[PDB]
Order: C-alpha cells, then structure tokens, then sequence
C-alpha cells in the first residue's frame, strides 16, 4: 500500500538523500511502501519553501520530510499549523510548541550545561554562530546568571570567507587578554573546522587549553589536526559506533557505490543522515500502525491549494500526527520516543573526549538521570 | 501617471492610533496622485495568514506595500519583497539582513545606547531584553562587552516571571551600585514598569535606561516622586515649527471630529515618504504601468516585475523634513543621517 | 631541546613544518633555523603566527 509522501532538501546536502534512499530500500515492503516526491531548494528562502510546500500540499501528500533553516521555521510551523499537515525534521528543534512538527533532533542545553559543571568552569568564551536560534545561548546566559559564571559570548557567522583569516586572529588576540583557555564552539561541522584550522596556526591547541564542541556530531569533522596538540576537545555523539544496529549498517555503508550513494564509502556517518534513516522508519511504523489500526487515511478529491480563504485543513491529519508521534522504536540515534509537542525524550547523548590514540567515551547524559559517568 | 495607484496595507488592528494617522495623513495628500489604502486586518505572528495577504494584494495588483512585521514573520516578509522585486515600507524593528526593497522608517537605537552607556561610568549592569527581535542588539552590547570590558547580566521578560523578576531583582540589590537597560516593545515597557514599581524601584542608586525611540508617551509618573533617575530617547520634537504645525491642524481635525505614540509619528511619516517617492515619479515622467495579469504569488518561476526596481530607487531617493526628523534612506534602505534627542527624567525634570 | 637546525631540502622542510604543526612545538619557546639556501621556497604561513 503506497502512501504519498514529500521530502525537502537543502541545495549541497548530498549523504542526507543518500541516506533516505538506503532507508527506503531497507524498510521498503512488498506490503507497504512510499512514494516520495522530492524538491531540493534554498531552505534560507522562505519563498522557495513557501512554493515547494503548496505545490506538494497540491499534490495530496500526506506528510512532508525536510529541513528548514532559522529564516524558514516559521513559514513552515505556521502552515503546517493551518493546514493540518506533519513535519518531519532533523533539524534544530523549535523554541516552542508547535504542532504538527515532529523533531528527530534531541535538544542539547541539558548536556551542555551538565557538562560545563562536571568541569567546574566560571569563566568560559562562547563562540556561537547566528543559526538554530539563540536558544543554547540564552540558556547559558541565564545559568550564568544564577551561578555568577563569566560568559564572553562571540558570533563567528557574520564573518566574509574572503577576509576570515584576518578576523578570527583578532578575536583569539583579544580572547588572549583575558587567559581565555576555555572555549564552547557551538556550531556546524564546517565553521568548527573552519576555526580549529586557525586554532593550530596560532598555537593555541597546547596543554593549557580547553575546548567544548557543542553539537551532536564529534567525529564528524576532522579532529586527527587536534589529537596530539595536547588540548582537551569534548564533545557529543548520538551516534554510538559500538552498537549493534549501527555496525551493521555501517557494514551496508561503506559498501555502498559512492558512484550512487556520495558520502556513503566512509565508516563515518553524520548525526543528520542517522536521522533521516531514523526518520524513514518513522514514518513506516506510524503508517503500518495506521494500517493495522485500520484509521481512515485517504484523500477524497483534492487539496485545492495552500493559500485558500477560508482554509479548511483535512480532518485525518490529527490522525497521521497522533500516530507520528506514539511509535517507539530503536534506531541508529537510539531509542525514539515523542512527546505530544513533538520533542524527542528517553534518549542517550553519549559524551566523548579526545585522546592521542583517539576518541573514546566517558559517560552519556539522559534527561531523567543526570550526566552519568562509567571510564 | 494614473490616479488610480493602489496601495496596500497590512494592519493588525481596526481601530488604534497608528491605524487612524494613517487614514487621516492621506487626507492631507494634495497630489495629483490618489493613493488608495486597501487596508487588510491580519495577525501579525502567523506567517500563513500574511502571506495569504501579501499574495491577495500581488492579485489586486498592489504597487507598494505599507504594515508592520514581527520577529515570527519578518523574514517571510522579507524574502517575498526581494523575489517580486516588491517594495515594503514599515515603521516595525528594524533588522540587520534584509533586501533593499524594505524601507524601515525606524532608525536603529544599537548605535545610540552604546554611546550613552559609554559615557556613563557603566562599569557592570544588568540588560532586559524582549524577544520580539531585540536580539540584533543583543549581540552588539555583547560584541561591545567583550572591546570594552563591561559585564553584562542579561535576563529576559519573554520567558521571565514574577519569580525570575524577584530573584533577578534580590540579586541585583546585593550590589552597592544598580544599573539596568531596558529594551522593550511600546507595550511590555508599560507592564515591566508596573512591575519594578511594585518593588526595587526606591531609586536607592538605581539607574534605568530606557531604549525605546519614544520616551515622551510613557507615563512615567510613578518615577517622579520615589526619587530614581531614568533615561531615555525620543525622536519625535513637538515644539519645532512643522511639528507644531503638523500637531495642530492634526489634532484639531480630530477634535472637529493627547500625543501619538512614535509608531503613530512614524506610520505617518510613511505616508509622506510613498506620496513624495510618487509626486516626484510623476513630475519625472517615468513610465509606471500595471499589467492586468497578476500573477499568483506562488508562480514557478516568478518573473520580477520590470518597473518595481525603479520605484524602490524613487522610494529611496526622497528626502524631506518629516516630523519625526529628516527622513532619508541608505542604500541597504534603512535611515540615514538622523537625529535622537538623550532625555534624562529627574523627580520633576525633563531635561535634554 | 627547543633549538633546532633543520638542514634539508625544501620536500623534508615541508614535511617536518607540517608534523611540528601537529604537536604544537611552533609556540614562543622555540626557535627554528632552516639551514638552507632558499627560505622563502618553502611554506612558512603556517608558522608566521605561531
Ligand atoms: C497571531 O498568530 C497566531 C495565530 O493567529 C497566534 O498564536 C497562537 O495563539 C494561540 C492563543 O494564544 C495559541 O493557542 C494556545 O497555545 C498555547 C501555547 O502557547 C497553549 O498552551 C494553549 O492550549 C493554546 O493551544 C497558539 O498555540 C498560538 N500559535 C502559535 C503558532 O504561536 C497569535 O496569538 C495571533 N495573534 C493575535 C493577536 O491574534
Ligand atoms: C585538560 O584535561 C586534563 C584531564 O582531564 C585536566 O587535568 C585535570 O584537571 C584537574 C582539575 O583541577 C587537575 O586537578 C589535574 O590537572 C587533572 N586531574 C584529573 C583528575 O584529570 C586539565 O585541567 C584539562 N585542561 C583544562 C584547561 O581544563
Ligand atoms: C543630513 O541631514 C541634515 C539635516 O539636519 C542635512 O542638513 C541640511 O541639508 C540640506 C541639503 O543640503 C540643506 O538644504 C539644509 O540647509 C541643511 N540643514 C542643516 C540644519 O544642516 C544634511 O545635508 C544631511 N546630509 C546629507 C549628506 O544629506
Ligand atoms: C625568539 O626570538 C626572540 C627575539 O629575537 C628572542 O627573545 C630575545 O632573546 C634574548 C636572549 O636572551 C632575551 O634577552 C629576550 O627575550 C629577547 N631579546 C632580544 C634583544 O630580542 C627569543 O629568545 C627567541 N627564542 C629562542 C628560543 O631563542
Ligand atoms: C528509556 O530509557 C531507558 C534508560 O533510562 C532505556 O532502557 C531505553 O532508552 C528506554 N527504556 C524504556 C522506555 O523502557
Ligand atoms: C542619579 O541622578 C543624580 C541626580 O539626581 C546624579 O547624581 C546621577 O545622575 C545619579 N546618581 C546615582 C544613581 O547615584
Ligand atoms: C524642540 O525644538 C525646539 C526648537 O525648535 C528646542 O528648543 C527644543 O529643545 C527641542 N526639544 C527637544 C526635546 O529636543
């Protein structure tokens, strides 16, 4: 039984559609199925997200995968709210309560802010990039407050590629007046290299220093530049390589046609690929729930289009989302589970160091226990 | 050029006064030119709603656009305006990235508070933002805290209760010296003062600062007698002779039929700004025509419209003495070149 | 040791300048001189800043 289904992806996001087609050739079923229709875009323009999105609510899909950016989250939420229609997102999670948006991304403050105590830290810079909001830096502020710490709080995501060099010395220079040797990089895989590619030329990846990178993906970037300086550089992972599920799709990773599936050839997977994988099963348990349920599910006629005054969402999408969000299962992330906004809880973050011979972990974190430490 | 040059407009409320200033400044408009308000009542924070809209006034065949803009929506907003090539005037928070076819007709108070804070021996003081797109200057006192070496508690009201204000405030006075910013909506500023008035404001070294444009319409009455010092901006000078004039007839017209808030005087103002942008289009004798296809907003590709790019070089290009100040525009299309007025608030002193 | 005589050619310079690197020996303390006829040859952006 095909389900119509509609995906968006970002313009240069290549292992994240590869990992999609993987998940759909593994969960696929001679009983079930999905019929994706896919749009890749600039998920920064609200109006390619606005276009993409009324022209697959026209053709009749029942739930929409994709990504969305800090200038398109509420385009996004506040359709899905009018029209009734799901969301599926590896991105950052939401600053709120939005319905209609479920979010395989775990939240991270909590981690964080643990962490930043298992060390005993006062006086810390914040290196932050102006994307997946200022929720992170907010939250960090006000434990500031409460706990009397010394934030110097940066933004890096206004910086020219063209001029980059020049800024990033500066700012270590001024850091340097105030012994900052404790930093929190919260950003993406591709500025965190961008900055530890100017941490090394300047020395400053020695023994005094201290490093945080705050993000979901440790492995991801290119730590071999760090391992031997002789700094400290913690981190996240949700991903956990010594897992059973994980192996073996490492084991149907790495044996993949990079021909066919870019990105797919290396051992590593990034934590935004696990969760469109992640999501795949998803979206084929709830939809198997449904039909073993036997809730009425199907478009009888057509959605004449997203802007439509008075506009009159299908009534069956509280359905669909009820069943989104009530399904429980293990996967590469680990163990899904939705609250009734969308947010993910009962997960494990797995915390890790790096060391000479490499990565290794230390502990793990879950919202109900606290940071808990085994090595 | 045609009188029938349709304007459109994006209000949040029937009746309020920004709303009725602008009804009335067309009055006054003796141009050639008729400007028709076509006024759509839309909430502001559901992006849906406007863009349903902003795509209805695409149809009707809408050459400018005037309204307000919040943090949920201001980049929905934005991104339309530079792919139809579509002009959006507005008197909301201006932000740092934006096209050139938004004309903020509010200029930014970052620069400004800065210098203030400057000259004041501000050594450390606590900072109280709203959400509603206060974070732009956030980051700048954050960049600034870091150059110059202040430190900076911030905390804020969006997610703050009375709770979080009491502990805040009981934190606070444990220090010899209080200082505190305030940057705040025209509304929250009202609720926050009804709340420090309930208690911390005994003026025992307490300094407030206030970044609001219009420091004149608060009713600050409650802080001249307990003895604390405030200060604040203002843009709008009634006394000057235009805005006397302006004030006057304004006023009496309405009577015929109190002072306006700053998002009033400059929903006004942006009246004058499309009228004189419009005046000085016909006098140039430039061809402005409409075609009747209105495309649907959501056509794939969505072809620009040709004369569009000229009227936003037109809208930029104006320049006049307006009552606010001297209305002109940057090429990034925010004010330029303007004027605040510092305003400190004693127990009975105004002073500039 | 936080003195040293790097006499090589150009190739091994390169190769030594980028394991130095690594291990972050390119800081205040030490002092390198590269016993060689062409000094610009090589690629010393790497260790201007150090
Ligand atoms: C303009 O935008 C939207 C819709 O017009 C409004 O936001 C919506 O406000 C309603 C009522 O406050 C919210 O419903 C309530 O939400 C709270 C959580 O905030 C929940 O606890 C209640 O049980 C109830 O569901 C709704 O969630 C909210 N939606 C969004 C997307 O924020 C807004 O108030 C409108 N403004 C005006 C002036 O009409
Ligand atoms: C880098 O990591 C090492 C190992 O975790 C840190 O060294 C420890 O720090 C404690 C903190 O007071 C000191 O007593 C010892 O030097 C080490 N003890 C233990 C149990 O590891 C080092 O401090 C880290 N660097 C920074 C800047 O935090
Ligand atoms: C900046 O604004 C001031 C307004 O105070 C401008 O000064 C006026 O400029 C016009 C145009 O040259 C003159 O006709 C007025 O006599 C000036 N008045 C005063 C009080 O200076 C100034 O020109 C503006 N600057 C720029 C670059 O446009
Ligand atoms: C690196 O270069 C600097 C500058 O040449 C050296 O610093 C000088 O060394 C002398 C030697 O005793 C000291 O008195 C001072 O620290 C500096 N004086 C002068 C005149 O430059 C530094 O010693 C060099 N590093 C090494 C390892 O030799
Ligand atoms: C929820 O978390 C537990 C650990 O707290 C773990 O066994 C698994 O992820 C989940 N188990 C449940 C929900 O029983
Ligand atoms: C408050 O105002 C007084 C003048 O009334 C002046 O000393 C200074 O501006 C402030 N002093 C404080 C807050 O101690
Ligand atoms: C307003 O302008 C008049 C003169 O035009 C001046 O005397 C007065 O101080 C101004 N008011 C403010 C608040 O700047």
């Amino acid at each position: 039984n095909s389900i119509q289904i509609g995906g968006l992806f970002p313009r240069g996001a290549d292992q994240e559609y590869s990992a999609f087609r993987v998940g759909m050739v593994q969960f696929s079923t001679s009983e079930f199925r999905l019929t994706p229709h896919i749009d890749n875009l600039e998920v920064a323009n609200s109006f390619a997200v606005t276009n993409a999105f009324c022209s697959q609510f026209s053709r009749g899909v029942y739930a929409i995968f994709g990504f969305y950016d800090k200038k398109s989250v509420n385009t996004i939420t506040s359709f899905c709210g009018t029209l009734h229609v799901s969301f599926i997102t590896p991105s950052f999670p939401t600053d709120g309560t939005h319905p209609f948006v479920i979010q395989m991304r775990p939240d991270l403050k909590g981690a964080l802010l643990s962490l930043i105590e298992y060390y005993q830290w006062d006086k810390f810079a914040y290196l932050y990039d102006s994307d997946r909001g200022l929720s992170t830096l907010q939250a960090v502020l006000d434990s500031a407050a409460e706990k009397k710490w010394q934030v110097t709080a940066i933004n890096v995501g206004n910086i020219n590629n063209d001029k980059k060099d020049e800024t990033y010395r500066s700012l270590f220079q001024d850091l340097e007046l105030k012994k900052e040797r404790r930093v929190i990089l919260d950003c993406e895989r591709d500025k965190v290299n961008d900055i530890v590619d100017q941490v090394i030329t300047i020395g400053k990846h020695v023994k005094g220093y201290h490093y945080i990178i705050a993000n979901l993906g440790f492995t991801d970037g290119d730590l071999l530049k760090i391992q031997f300086g002789g700094a400290n550089v913690s981190g996240f992972q949700i991903v956990d390589y010594d897992d059973s599920l994980v192996s073996k799709f490492i084991e149907r990773w790495s044996t993949l046609e990079e021909k066919e599936y870019p990105g797919a050839h290396t051992a590593t997977i990034k934590y935004t690929s696990a969760l469109t994988y992640d999501a795949v099963q998803v979206m084929t348990e709830a939809f198997r729930n449904l039909r073993k349920q036997r809730i009425e599910i199907s478009r009888r006629g057509n959605a004449g289009d997203c802007l439509a005054n008075p506009a009159v969402p299908w009534g069956q999408g509280v359905e669909i989302e009820r069943a989104l969000k009530q399904v429980q299962v293990e996967g590469l992330s680990g163990n899904i589970k939705f609250d009734q906004n969308g947010k993910r809880i009962n997960y494990t973050i797995n915390i890790m160091e790096l060391k000479t011979n490499g990565p290794r972990k230390i502990g793990y974190w879950s919202e109900v226990d606290k940071m808990v430490v085994t090595l | 050029f045609p009188n029938n040059i349709q304007i459109g407009g994006l209000f949040p409320n029937q009746q309020s006064q920004e709303h009725a200033a602008f009804r009335f400044a067309l009055s006054q408009l003796t141009e050639p030119p008729k400007l028709l308000p076509q006024i759509d009542i839309v909430n502001i924070s559901d992006s849906f709603e406007m863009t349903y809209r902003f795509c209805s006034q695409f149809s009707k065949g809408v050459y400018a656009i005037f309204g307000f803009y919040e943090r949920r929506t201001v980049n929905m907003l934005t991104s339309f305006c530079g792919a139809l090539h579509v002009c959006f005037i507005t008197p909301s928070f201006p932000v740092d990235t934006s096209n050139q076819f938004v004309l903020q007709l509010r200029p930014e108070l970052q620069e400004a508070l800065i210098s203030i804070i400057d000259h004041y021996k501000w050594q450390t003081f606590v900072y109280i933002y709203d959400a509603d797109r206060g974070l732009s200057v956030l980051q700048r006192v954050l960049d600034t805290a870091a150059e110059k070496n202040w430190q900076v508690t911030a905390v804020n009201i969006l997610t703050t209760t009375e709770e979080g204000y009491r502990m805040l405030f009981q934190d606070l006075e444990k220090k010899k010296e209080r200082l505190v910013v305030v940057d705040c909506e025209s509304e929250r500023l009202n609720a926050i003062l009804g709340q420090i008035v309930k208690l911390e404001k005994n003026g025992i070294g307490y300094h407030y600062i206030l970044a609001n444009l219009g420091f004149m319409d608060i009713d600050l009455n409650k802080f001249k007698e307990s003895g604390a010092n405030v200060t604040g901006f203002q843009l709008v000078n009634y006394t000057d002779t235009i805005p006397a004039r302006i004030m006057q007839q304004w006023r009496t017209s309405d009577s015929r039929d109190k002072r306006p808030k700053y998002t009033s005087a400059l929903t006004y103002d942006g009246v004058k700004v499309m009228a004189e942008a419009f005046q000085s289009l016909r006098r140039q004798r430039i061809d402005i025509s409409r075609r009747g296809n209105a495309g649907d907003c959501l056509a794939n590709p969505a072809v620009p419209w040709g004369q569009g790019i000229d009227i936003q070089r037109a809208l930029q290009q104006v320049r006049f003495e307006g009552l606010t100040g001297n209305v002109q525009f940057n090429e990034k299309g925010r004010r330029t070149n303007y004027t605040l007025h510092v305003i400190e608030m004693k127990h009975d002193g105004i002073r500039k």
